């Protein structure tokens, strides 16, 4: 019983711990993503600017 | 008649001892509750500090 | 204890008055039995026994069940033990899903 209750608690827990994980990169892709678009974005704005 | 009585005293031991692990169950589940609570409490205020 | 006990005092009541009887009904005996024939003297001693045995064979049939109560008691118990662990897996399960 112990052993049996002891890992599925520790998998419930590492199964929290994956979807925590792809949730956090996942807001972490969006936030860089988004950065992505406020400095390489920024340098190819700048040249549709000046070309402009 | 004293084992009927025991037959109802040892099943009268045996029957608090049901209640005491109901007793204890609904605390254990009160506890899950609680700390459930707590979570998604927390998920709230950050979704709307956020 | 509304309704239990109460009927443990009701029942417990009701044997004493019957052994009340039943002891003046031997002492009964043992007053008329002028009756010295030893022979009907004999076989009313075997009826009146097999009249003990049957009152106490409700008893025999009511603890036999009530063993099977209280064995079954600590079976549920047991059974009690296994819903709650299956119930707070269960819960556990969905609260963090």
């Amino acid at each position: 019983e112990q052993e049996k209750s002891n890992l599925n608690i520790e998998d419930d827990g590492k199964k929290a711990k994956e979807k925590e994980d792809a949730y956090f990169e996942d807001i972490t892709k969006n936030m860089k993503q988004l950065k992505t678009q406020l400095k390489s974005e920024y340098l190819e704005k700048e040249k549709a600017n000046i070309q402009q | 008649e004293a084992f009927i009585q025991m037959l109802d005293k040892n099943l009268d031991e045996a029957e608090d001892q049901f209640q005491i692990a109901l007793r204890n169950h609904l605390i254990h589940i009160e506890n899950l509750m609680q700390l459930q609570e707590a979570r998604m409490r927390g998920l709230a205020e950050e979704f709307n500090r956020d | 204890e509304r309704r239990r006990r109460e009927r443990y005092a009701e029942i417990q009541q009701e044997a004493i008055a019957s052994g009340k009887k039943n002891a003046a009904l031997e002492m009964k005996w043992a007053e008329l039995k002028e009756l010295d024939e030893c022979e009907e003297l004999n076989r009313e001693m075997q009826d009146q026994q097999q009249t003990f045995q049957q009152i106490i064979e409700g008893k025999e049939n009511l603890r036999k069940e009530f063993e099977e109560e209280l064995k079954r008691k600590d079976d549920e118990y047991v059974k009690m033990l296994k819903e709650q662990s299956n119930d707070i897996k269960d819960m556990i399960s969905k609260m963090r899903s």
